[PDB]
């Protein structure tokens, strides 16, 4: 019973506390997932570390770039 | 002359208080986003059009 794989990325996301809901809507189309949300300590920014696939990837960080006017950032 | 001008840094918190209203509340070049100058003479060349962006 043979199968095909294909590779996750995994995806960190560098934006204000505001953003975040725009963040978890733009990933709900790619299908993704989101697994971490955290405040950074000393810092109002937070990151959301997820994984993605690679074949969705493409246009990601303009996505985010576009929708949350430029505050979230990701690699 | 009137030509060179140098003052002091409450003169220029004053006039930056006072000019509130025609000034923008950016901090950072995270704005404009693809909606510079040099991402306007790249649609320019390719003959795309950005959303808000002219034609």
């Amino acid at each position: 019973t043979p199968r095909l794989m294909e590779p996750y990325y995994f995806v960190e996301v560098q934006a204000p506390a505001d953003c975040v809901s725009a963040v978890y809507t733009v990933l709900a189309r790619r299908r993704g997932h989101v697994t971490q949300d955290a405040p950074i300590p000393g810092s109002p920014l937070y990151t959301i570390k997820a994984f993605i696939p690679a074949i969705d990837s493409f246009g990601f960080e303009t996505d985010l770039r576009t929708h949350t006017q430029g505050q979230a950032f990701s690699l | 002359t009137y030509q060179r001008w140098q003052f002091t840094l409450p003169m220029m918190s004053t006039l930056y208080r006072l000019a509130n209203q025609l000034l923008t509340d950016l901090v950072d070049d995270n704005y404009f986003y693809l909606f510079d100058l040099k991402a306007f003479f790249t649609s320019k060349a390719l003959n795309m059009a950005i959303p808000g962006g002219p034609k």
